[PDB]
């Protein structure tokens, strides 16, 4: 203010910012086989679970 | 003296062999204990997961 003379004048506002942008879309797909679901030792529900986690 | 009327004496206890504490059989899994009560092989199988796609 001293450097001024003691002159004061308004300066206009302004803003940042960053985008956040939802860009990720991934997907699981899979064939269960009804021959295979009836050969099989046990359930396959676990591949389900194997699904999720790898989402 | 006596020859012959001193005796030897016998203890009645055999004494047991010192041998190693066993642990293993209680740390692995007994699972298939189960399953196994007839054949010589047991399958296992496992999953392999679903690969995620973009």
């Amino acid at each position: 203010y001293k450097a001024a003379g003691r002159q004061t004048s308004a300066d206009a506002i302004s803003d940042t910012g960053v985008d956040l942008l939802i860009d990720q879309e991934k997907s699981i797909d899979f064939l269960v086989d009804d021959i295979d679901r009836v050969q099989v030792a046990g359930s396959l529900e676990a591949y389900t679970r194997a699904g999720a986690t790898a989402l | 003296a006596f020859n012959n009327f001193i005796p030897e004496l016998w203890s009645d206890m055999l004494l047991e062999e010192w041998t190693a504490q066993t642990v293993f059989a209680n740390l692995v899994n007994r699972e298939y204990e189960g399953i196994a009560s007839k054949g010589n092989v047991v399958h296992i199988a496992g999953v392999v997961a679903p690969t995620v796609k973009d």
